C-alpha cells in the first residue's frame, strides 16, 4: 500500500516518447485515451493562491476584499443605505456584520445584495481633484527617513471615490492584497 | 524456402529492394542516450519497492522467511504474464499490460537494507523536524550509467 | 596573398638522410604550386585576408590546395636537423597514460603510416572536440575524455577538419621518398622516426591544444553564468 | 468530416471552462529547474 516517505519522483522515470507517471496534482485523460496538441492532462491548482475574502484580485494583482451578503426579498435589513456602519453591527436578524465601512444596499428583482466595503472615510479637499468614478490604487510611497512621525504606509492602499449625493462626496481608502504572477512557483517533482 | 527477399537479393548478387529516400541527413541528427535495459531495470525497481513495503505491512508473513529466500509461485511464467486487460478505467480505457518480476531476479537484502537506513533516516528528520528527502536510489543511477555507456556508444558510433 | 615559409633548417644542408635535391624538389614545387593557385583561387573572393585554417574549414576547389600546403608547412616544421630519438615532458606523460609507451606509440604511427595505401598523411593529434549535434555534452565530464589519437588520413584531408588539433605528421606521399630513395616506405617511415622527429615543437603545439581546451572549458562556465545571470 | 477538432476543445472546455489569457506560460523543466534554482 502507501507508505509514510511519498517520493512519486523516485519512482517515475521519463524516457523518450515515454512518460511513466505512477498514480497514486491530479491529472485527467479522455474517454478513448488519447491527447491531442496544446492538451491540458493534470491541473495543478494551489490552495496557497486561494482567498477566502470575496474580494477578488484584478507583473502584481491588486485585491480588495469586501464584505457582501446574499439576503433574499423579502428579508428585513436593519442597516440603511449608504450608512456606515461599525463593527459587529447588526445588518439582519442572525447576521452580524464583520468588518467596518460604508453600507451598500443593491434591491434587485429577487435578491437582497448587502455591500459593506471596509475603509477609512476621508474628505477629500477642494484641490483633491481625484477622479470620481475612476479608482486610483496608491503603492507604497518612498517616505523620507528625515521626517520622524512619518508613518511609513508599507501596505498599499485603494483609493475609491464614493460620491451618495451630488454635493457632497468622500474618499474611501479600502484595503489591498498582493498576488503576484512571475512570484511564486510550486510544483510536485513528476519525473526523477 | 526463401523467406526474406534480401537474403534473396544477396544471395543472387542483385541490388538491394529500392526504398523512399529519407529527406534528413544522418550527420546531423540528435544522438541517442536512451538504453534498452532501462525498462526492465525500472520495472525490477518497483517490483521490487512494492514487495519490500508489503512486507512491511505484514511483518508475520515477512517473519519466518529469509528475504533473499522467497517464492511468490511455483509455477509462475513471464509469459502467462503478458495480458492485456482494459476493465478498470478512471477516465481512460487501454489495456493494463501486466509484467511479474521473478523471485530470484529481485535482490531483496539490498532493498532492505536500503529502506531500513531511509526510514531510519525518516524518523530521524521527523525528530529534526523536517521530512527528509532522497535524492536517488541505487537502481536508479544504475540506470544512468547504463544510459551514459549507451551516449558514450552512440558519440563514438 | 599568402607566400611559401623557408623551412627552419637550411634546406641544402639540413639531414644526409634526405637528399637537397630531393629537398629542393619536393618543397618547392609542391609549396609554390599550392600558393599560387590557393592564391589564383581565393583572389577577388570573400576567402581572401583569411588564415588557412578558416579557409581550410570553409572549403570545395579552393581545399584541396589550401590544405596541402598548410599541411606540407606544418610537416617542415615539425621536424629539425637534430634531436630526435625520444619525447620527454608532458609528451611522456600523455603517452604512456593512453598508449602504455613510447615503443607502441612508434609502432602505431609506423603501421598507421604504412598502411595508407595511396596518398595521405598520418597525424597524432590531441583529441578535443565538441560536436553540434544533439547531447554532445557529456555527463559527470573527467580525464581522460581528451586523448592522443594516430589517425590516418587520405588525399588532402587533415584532422582540423573533425576539430581535432595537429600534433605530429608524416607526409605519407611518394614524393616524400620515392625520388630520395628506393621506394620502400617502411625505411623513409623507420627514418622519420628515427633521425628527424623533433619532440619539442609537438610539446609547443601540445601547450597550445591544451591552452585552447582550457579557454572553451572556460567559455562554457561563462556561458553558464550568463545562464544564471 | 476529418481532423474534427471538437473532442479536443470540448475535454479542454471540461477541464478549464474558462479559457482566460495564461498570466504564467512556462515548459515544464523551466517550471522544475526554477523550483530548484
Ligand atoms: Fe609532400
Amino acid at each position: 500500500s502507501p507508505i509514510l516517505h511519498e517520493n512519486s519522483d523516485l519512482l517515475s522515470k521519463r524516457r523518450r516518447n515515454k512518460f511513466i507517471i505512477p498514480l497514486h496534482i491530479s491529472i485527467e485523460i479522455p474517454v478513448n485515451g488519447i491527447f491531442r496538441r496544446n492538451s491540458i492532462l493534470a491541473y495543478f491548482d494551489d490552495p496557497r493562491y486561494r482567498r477566502k475574502s470575496s474580494g477578488i484580485i484584478k507583473d502584481r494583482f491588486f485585491f480588495i476584499p469586501e464584505e457582501v451578503h446574499i439576503l433574499p426579498g423579502s428579508s428585513s435589513i436593519m442597516v440603511r443605505n449608504n450608512s456606515i456602519v461599525g463593527v459587529d453591527t447588526q445588518i439582519t436578524l442572525n447576521l452580524r456584520s464583520r468588518v467596518g465601512g460604508l453600507v451598500r444596499v443593491e434591491r434587485k428583482k429577487k435578491r437582497i445584495e448587502l455591500k459593506i466595503f471596509s475603509g477609512d472615510i476621508h474628505f477629500p479637499g477642494e484641490t483633491d481633484k481625484i477622479s470620481r468614478h475612476t479608482g486610483v490604487l496608491i503603492p507604497p510611497g518612498t517616505g523620507k527617513r528625515n521626517s520622524k512621525e512619518s508613518k511609513k504606509v508599507k501596505n498599499w492602499i485603494y483609493v475609491q471615490r464614493i460620491t451618495p449625493s451630488k454635493k457632497k462626496f468622500f474618499v474611501l481608502v479600502r484595503p489591498v492584497v498582493t498576488y503576484e504572477i512571475t512570484d511564486g512557483i510550486n510544483l510536485a517533482t513528476l519525473f526523477p | 524456402e526463401d523467406t526474406n527477399l534480401d537474403e534473396l537479393r544477396r544471395d543472387c548478387g542483385r541490388q538491394p529492394l529500392p526504398r523512399k529516400d529519407p529527406g534528413v541527413k544522418v550527420e546531423e541528427e540528435p544522438l541517442l542516450s536512451n538504453h534498452p535495459y532501462v525498462d526492465k531495470l525500472w520495472q525490477i525497481h518497483n517490483a521490487e519497492q512494492m514487495i519490500l513495503d508489503d512486507m512491511e505491512a505484514n511483518p508475520v508473513k515477512y517473519k519466518g522467511k529469509n528475504l533473499t529466500e522467497l517464492t511468490d509461485d511455483e509455477d509462475f511464467d513471464e509469459e502467462n504474464r503478458i495480458e492485456y486487460s482494459k476493465a478498470y478505467y478512471k477516465k481512460a480505457l487501454l489495456p493494463k499490460m501486466i509484467t511479474k518480476v521473478s523471485v530470484k531476479e529481485l535482490d531483496l537484502e539490498a532493498a532492505f537494507a536500503e529502506r531500513q537506513h531511509h526510514n531510519k533516516l525518516r524518523m530521524e528528520a521527523q525528530e529534526r523536524g523536517e521530512v527528509y528527502k532522497i535524492p536517488k536510489l541505487r537502481r536508479n543511477i544504475e540506470m544512468d550509467e547504463y544510459d551514459f555507456i549507451h551516449w558514450r556508444r552512440s558519440l563514438e558510433e | 596573398k599568402f607566400e611559401l615559409m623557408p623551412p627552419p633548417y637550411p634546406m641544402n644542408a639540413l639531414e644526409p638522410h634526405m637528399s637537397h635535391t630531393t629537398f629542393e624538389y619536393h618543397w618547392g614545387k609542391h609549396h609554390r604550386a599550392y600558393v599560387d593557385n590557393l592564391n589564383k583561387q581565393i583572389d577577388g573572393t570573400e576567402l581572401d585576408g583569411m588564415t588557412l585554417e578558416d579557409i581550410i574549414l570553409i572549403t570545395l576547389p579552393p581545399f584541396n590546395n589550401a590544405a596541402q600546403a598548410w599541411n606540407h608547412q606544418f610537416f617542415w616544421e615539425s621536424m629539425k636537423p637534430s634531436g630526435g630519438g625520444k619525447p620527454s615532458g608532458e609528451l611522456l606523460q600523455l603517452i604512456n597514460r593512453d598508449f602504455g609507451s613510447f615503443e607502441a606509440f612508434v609502432k602505431e604511427f609506423k603501421a598507421a603510416a604504412a598502411t595508407q595505401f595511396g596518398s595521405g598523411w598520418a597525424w597524432l593529434a590531441y583529441k578535443a572536440n565538441r560536436l553540434n549535434v544533439g547531447n554532445t555534452s557529456n555527463p559527470h565530464p573527467t580525464d581522460e575524455d581528451k586523448k592522443l589519437v594516430v589517425v590516418k588520413t587520405p588525399n588532402a584531408v587533415n584532422p582540423l577538419v573533425w576539430d581535432y588539433s595537429p600534433l605530429l605528421t608524416i607526409d605519407v606521399w611518394e614524393h616524400a621518398y620515392y625520388l630520395d630513395f628506393r621506394n620502400r616506405r617502411p625505411d623513409y617511415i623507420s627514418i622519420f622516426m628515427e633521425k628527424l622527429v623533433s619532440w619539442e615543437a609537438v610539446s609547443s603545439r601540445l601547450e597550445v591544444a591544451k591552452a585552447k581546451a582550457a579557454e572553451r572549458e572556460e567559455e562554457e562556465e561563462r556561458k553558464k553564468r550568463e545562464k544564471e545571470e | 468530416e476529418k481532423s474534427k477538432q471538437e473532442r479536443m476543445t470540448d475535454v479542454h472546455n471540461k477541464s478549464i471552462v474558462g479559457k482566460g489569457t495564461v498570466w504564467y506560460e512556462m515548459a515544464y523543466e523551466d517550471a522544475v529547474k526554477e523550483r530548484m534554482q
